[PDB]
């Protein structure tokens, strides 16, 4: 029976040695896939180690029974058990460390992939945001302006969510304690900055297009007014006072708009203003 | 406090703006220098991004990131001022590339009062800029890239 204990203890020792040096691995995953495979394999190996714990406890129980019974070799036996307990504890640690490492390498691969797809997506949205296309007439600019508004909105909505998700994820890693938290943080900072830049680029593009719309809206309105002056000329008391108000507005728009332009373009604005004024005077 | 991340609007009323991320990085568009509302972008790009980074002689080195001002190709009616911060025997040279494939050297003083076209802005002395390590690039147009180097 003590003779039997020794064999059992030697057997447990050999099993521990085998798991520690030969079953568990130091291999380092090259990629997410490789990591998933290694992790899956590692977790089963670790369940095996935990499961062996039953064997060890039972052996202690026997070493304790053999000691308390006053066996001649009770001191020798209780020592071997201490050595086994120790070696087993060493193996559980090594397994847990490995698990901690694989989870870190894995998660990081996921985050890196998700950050990259997102940064690329942002880069793509920026090109659309950089378009110079100003549009040839009023209907064309109306089109671009309306199309870009839809784009600004779809981009704002989808992007903010994706940004939020990468942020929440990055935070979860750091909160659970990750070996690479300093590097992950630089990624968050880089990503958040790009997002802000995209939202600003989107916004200036929109301001550009609003200004372009205003310029074309003015010329369009001038044309309408000339036709309206002409229509009345060829032609009631109230209608003219009202067309008169419409003219006064056009006059205000022309001055406001003038401050923004210079040279050829600014003059075109003035020419059209005077043309309208002259036509209006002819009527009165 | 109106600074920019990467762009801002400006019209013929002129306008002056500083990078909100980088105060030293300054863009001055004086009154009457562009014909219409223009959307100015100014982005600092890492060298590693170009297909043709500026060719480097033996003791030569970059002193700033690549600077992309937009829109590429834009012509102004007179000159505009862009101040770029840079990092600390040898000499500062601004280089520009019209389309990203060829780099050439770019290069005022008494012009300052003139080119501002009446703008109430307090430009620094060239000596104050050297202390703070900023370069003043005066240009009437934007090439794709400008960079600051030392030879």
């Amino acid at each position: 029976e003590a003779q039997q204990y020794y064999l059992d203890a030697d057997e447990a020792e050999a099993w521990i040695g085998e798991q520690e040096l030969y079953v568990i691995s130091d291999e380092i995953p090259k990629d997410e896939e490789g990591a998933i495979v290694m992790l899956k394999r590692h977790l089963r190996q670790q369940r095996a180690v935990e499961d062996y714990g039953r064997n060890i406890k039972q052996l202690a129980s026997r070493a304790q029974g053999l000691l308390s019974a006053g066996h001649p070799e009770g001191e020798q036996i209780i020592r071997l058990q201490g050595q086994v307990d120790k070696h087993y504890a060493g193996l559980k640690d090594v397994a847990e460390e490995r698990k901690r490492k694989l989870e870190n390498m894995y998660h990081l691969f996921q985050l890196k992939r998700e950050t990259d797809d997102l940064e690329q997506w942002i880069s793509e949205k920026e090109l659309v945001a950089s378009s110079p296309e100003m549009g040839q007439d009023f209907d064309h600019v109306t089109l671009l302006r309306d199309k870009f508004r839809d784009f600004a909105r779809e981009t704002g909505a989808i992007g903010q969510e994706r940004v939020d998700n990468v942020n929440a994820f990055i935070e979860r890693l750091i909160d659970a304690g990750h070996s690479e938290a300093a590097t992950i943080a630089e990624w968050k900072d880089g990503l958040n900055e790009m997002w802000a830049d995209l939202l600003e680029l989107i916004d200036t593009r929109m301001q550009l297009l609003a200004a372009s719309y205003d310029l074309h809206r003015y010329f369009y309105t001038g044309a309408e007014i000339l036709g309206l002056i002409d229509e009345k000329h060829r032609e009631f008391e109230r209608d003219v006072h009202l067309l008169g108000v419409q003219v006064q507005q056009f006059q205000d728009v022309a001055t406001r708009l003038q401050t923004a332009y210079a040279g050829e373009k600014a003059e075109a604005i003035q020419n059209k203003e005077q043309e309208v004024s002259a036509a209006w005077q002819a009527l009165l | 406090a109106t600074g920019f991340l990467v762009s801002f609007m400006v019209d013929a009323r002129g306008g002056s703006m500083r990078g909100s991320r980088h105060n030293g990085l300054r863009v001055v568009i004086p009154p009457r220098t562009c014909a219409a509302p223009t959307r100015i972008t100014c982005r600092l790009v890492k060298p590693q991004k170009l297909s043709t980074p500026p060719p480097l002689a033996e003791e030569e080195g970059l002193a700033s990131r690549i600077i992309a001002l937009g829109p590429t190709g834009a012509q102004f009616l007179s000159p505009v001022i862009v101040e770029i911060p840079h990092f600390a025997d040898r000499e500062l040279v601004v280089l520009r590339s019209e389309n990203g494939s060829v780099w050439k050297e770019h290069r005022g003083e008494s012009y300052l009062d003139q080119i501002l076209n009446g703008m109430d802005e307090e430009l620094g002395s060239l000596e104050e800029l050297e202390k703070k390590r900023v370069c003043r690039i005066i240009t009437t147009d934007f090439p794709l890239y400008f960079v600051i180097m030392s030879r």
